[PDB]
């Protein structure tokens, strides 16, 4: 037997009600936790006690093509959020749909954290957008 | 119903805490106060309802719950009974079937009762009658009682240790420690022989004065000496003068029952409210010669360090420490539970008969042995398993795995000290 | 065919030759397609359906019906005193190839899960599914020739070989089988009666089963050294 | 004479009762101790005294394919352990079976320490799971 | 064997009927006695006599995040106690629940002693609240 | 028969490992405890059943299994025997044929 087949074409990302499209040629998505699950402590005599970290935030980096139209939407969304009172909410779930199940995480209460760097040359350079999340939840299809 | 927003039931009775450990006690007694062959209780109050203060089945329970922390539960078994009638009635059977009988004004009266019983179509088939008169079991009946002043009644245990133990095991298998009311030489030896073929421990007491003399085990023939000669590693014998009609075995059981298996030492135990072993003739603590005589028989006793009673050594009749036996039994139980949990819960899959499936079993065996190493019971271990490429095909059709083995090493403890010194001006 | 039983005469006697209750008669006839379960509540209750539902929802030939855990079903109890069966009665059921609900010590689990003929339920169900899959795949090939032919020459025979091999590989992927072989006749040596009847014969194949583990035997030692 | 032959196919890893499969194309397993065995101290005059460290913990890094089914099992196991009381145990022996004897260590009382980083591109990227252990024991077949 | 594992997530503090939440990133709790247990006295000849101090008061310092909602509750509680007669009671037990048993003390008849210092910058600064107690009792689970 | 889902036979006797190599030992002794001219054993326990502790055929086997690792198997041969009678009976033959005699 062989495992399920991966297909970049059938990967869809969404946030704030819009769909993000125009993935870059390579490495168009990254997910990572901020801190590890456990932190061991070893005494001078060799005894071990475990600390279970409570932090569960993370980061979602999505990278797009230079002339993708999704760049305009994110800039337009960012411009709106700068003119909103602190009481108004700016976070939304970052949902990734992948029929192959190669992505195991979803972003709970994600926010926009950084803007892309812009570079120009003879060829096209990608643009990286960075997001945060209150809790990067890892789930699976229960065997 | 209507309940107050806050409910407070304050009382003035002080209470203590219980604890849970490996094994539960069972007390096998001659009784007719209930129909079931085994019945459980959780406190002395419940025991007092079924039994009176003067029965041994109540003394045994009273001794058990004197220690602290308490044992969670206690079981009581019922032995078979035979009843006898004479001239210086009511007959009951399993299921509440009761029939009275009467003749009015000895062999003639006994035969009248026998004829009335054998003529009754409701209870006769569940009992048997014979001429004094004797009444015993019959057919499926497992319970029979006789009660009633021109007629006299008696009772006596009517089964051997083997039969009673088998009949009680065929009802409830949840018990580890077993103690008995009967203290005759034959029953004790039979029960010791039976428990040896099982993973249980049999606690017994003794007060035979012939055990306190003679250091040669070859010539001695009292009960402790016979137990020692047979190397019954699963029998614990305690010497105590008050073993005539009192049961300190239960206090000794409760001393270590509440705690975890393989992580304690049963020697130098302190029992609350239990006096030392006293010579019956003059009520004085045993001399060192009598202690040595008990020692050669692998029989325990209650010693005085000078102001405090303490049970000494705590070894079985076979010479093996109680701690080792109980720890080994717990280890086996833990392995059995862990592998059972692995094999079950495959609800939709398989454990294939290849090296991938065998390594998964290796993993659980290693984890279950590490659980024992963490207790400081063991110190090291090893495991060996067969290769899936060299298993006989008969096993693959039978769906069974064989040839698994492991080894371990024990830790030990300290119980006595030897000391020497000197004093000088220089 | 799933059935239950509560005949107390089945719990005694280890000689199958002398026994004549229903499970013994089923075992004697080698009815490999009959599953018998012993349960006291089989008088007017139907645990057979719970046992069926335990494994029905899953794929064929990829599970084991032994050591099954059923929700809400109690163990097999002796009718006379409502206590779990002794080992002797379990052996008496065992010699009859009759199933039962055992207690590992705190949990009820149906044990073995074999038919009256001694064959595991898994093998029977997997073989039936394999036959059905072959039947569907070849049917899909033969149909859908809507405007063409499958000519009676080696070119047409190799096309059937291909689908048979694919359908057996589907079973190999489940870990039901482990290897297989296929043989087909040459079109140059087929009798002309078959060519007029438009039928293909002499196709055969073989397979090998995988297996599973259900019990464990263990030994060990403890020492100071 | 020549030494024994190595075979990646016949390497099996197990932990928590499950078998871990689907090794990545390269470097699918790593084992390492946290601290060295000895730490020399040299005085101004040249004398030497040795310190014998008591620490014996370690780390086990196992790396799997992007779409391996063992990724779901570990996520499902991790999700359970987050909803368990501190008194419940979460450690288990990490057993590695290797007929060639090229791996000399086993993990005693290992725990899950970190979750994999997730990245996506035109091709498949591996996922790294990291474990700890109370005592990374080095053993050998006694000559 | 290894000791019990510490977990900041499962630590709960309570006082005056309210629950205090929103612990700071680091060092969110401190407990200390005011005076030592014994005070030796040595004569000119070397003799020693011991003084056993009767003082058993202490201090409990709990530190919270800048925007934690528990800051408002404590300010609101403090405002009430300023408008109460001296005869009214202001002390209450400070109870700390910790399943790992790493905290061995509880505050008997604790009171609010100091208010936090407030500082603002580019980032978030914590706020420290200080309490007293008549008797900082050290207890343990009896072996 | 009914077998437990998990069977565990723990014991307290320490045990050692054997090994296999080239060649097996044979001990030629004067004996009459069995009819076959060669009989094999795999442990000292089996040897103790046929022979008593004071026979050389038992001492030889006891010496062999003192070393570690153990030898897999040991053979014992039987020499021909002649018997003598005097005045300070039962006669047996191959196949269990026995006949008593008396005067």
């Amino acid at each position: 037997a062989m495992y399920q087949q991966y297909s970049p074409k059938d990967v869809v990302c969404s946030w704030n009600g819009i769909a993000i499209e125009g993935f870059a040629p390579d490495s168009f998505l990254r997910l990572q936790r901020t801190s590890p699950l456990v932190t061991p402590v070893v005494g001078a005599g060799g005894q071990v006690a475990l600390t279970r970290n409570a932090d569960k935030t993370g980061t979602i980096e999505i990278e797009l093509m230079q002339t993708s139209l999704s760049n305009q939407m994110l800039s337009a969304i960012q411009a709106k959020q700068d003119n909103m009172e602190l009481e108004e909410d700016i976070s939304s779930n970052f949902v990734i749909y992948d029929p192959s199940g190669s992505v195991l995480a979803t972003g709970i209460n994600a926010w926009l954290q950084e803007l892309p760097q812009i570079e120009l040359g003879r060829d096209q350079n990608s643009k990286t957008w960075i997001f945060g999340c209150e809790k990067l939840d890892y789930t699976s299809t229960i065997p | 119903m209507w309940n107050p927003i806050v409910n407070v039931d304050i009382t003035l009775n002080t209470a203590g805490t219980t604890r849970e450990g490996f094994g539960l006690p069972l007390f096998l007694a001659s009784t007719d106060n209930f129909e079931e062959r085994v019945r459980g209780y959780t406190s002395l109050t419940e025991v007092a309802e079924d039994f009176d203060e003067n029965t041994a089945a109540y003394k045994a329970a009273k001794q058990l719950w004197s220690q602290t922390p308490k044992v969670t539960q206690l079981y009581i078994g019922r032995r078979a009974m035979q009843y006898t009638v004479s001239i210086p009635i009511t007959v009951a059977a399993g299921g509440g079937i009761s029939q009275p009988y009467q003749y009015t004004a000895a062999e003639n009266v006994l035969q009248q009762f026998k004829t009335q019983i054998e003529a009754d179509p409701t209870i006769k088939d569940k009992v048997s009658v014979n001429v004094t008169m004797i009444i015993t079991k019959a057919g499926d009946n497992d319970f029979v009682k006789v009660t009633t002043q021109t007629v006299y009644i008696a009772s006596t245990t009517a089964d051997t240790a083997s039969t009673a133990l088998a009949a009680i095991e065929a009802y409830s298998t949840d018990w580890y420690f077993i103690a008995a009311e009967d203290r005759t030489q034959q029953f004790v030896l039979a029960m010791a022989s039976e428990i040896q073929a099982r993973k249980k421990i049999f606690f017994t007491a003794n007060s035979d004065v012939t055990a306190l003399q003679g250091t040669e085990l070859a010539s001695a023939n009292d009960v402790p000496a016979q137990l020692a000669k047979n190397m019954y590693t699963r029998t614990v014998c305690l010497w105590h003068h008050a073993a005539a009609e009192d049961y300190p075995e239960m206090a000794y059981i409760a001393y270590g029952a509440p705690y975890d298996a393989g992580s304690i030492a049963w020697g130098n135990a302190q029992l609350t409210g239990v006096a030392a072993s006293l010579q019956p003739s003059n009520q004085r603590p045993l001399t060192s010669i009598q202690k040595s005589a008990l020692d050669v028989r692998h029989c325990n006793f209650i010693d005085l360090d000078g102001g405090v009673p303490v049970v000494r050594r705590g070894i079985t009749s076979g010479g093996e420490w109680i701690d080792i036996v109980r720890g080994v039994d717990w280890l086996e139980s833990d392995l059995k539970t862990s592998l059972r949990d692995l094999l079950i819960n495959q609800k939709g899959g398989k454990i294939t008969y290849d090296d991938t499936g065998i390594t998964r079993i290796r993993q659980v065996i290693e984890t279950s042995l590490q659980r024992a190493v963490n207790r400081n019971f063991l110190s090291s271990y090893t495991v060996n398993v067969p290769k899936a490429s060299q298993v006989a095909l008969a096993d693959k059709k039978a769906r069974i795995l064989k040839d698994v083995t492991f080894a371990g090493i024990l830790a030990g403890a300290i119980l006595d000290v030897d000391l020497k010194g000197t004093v000088a001006y220089e």
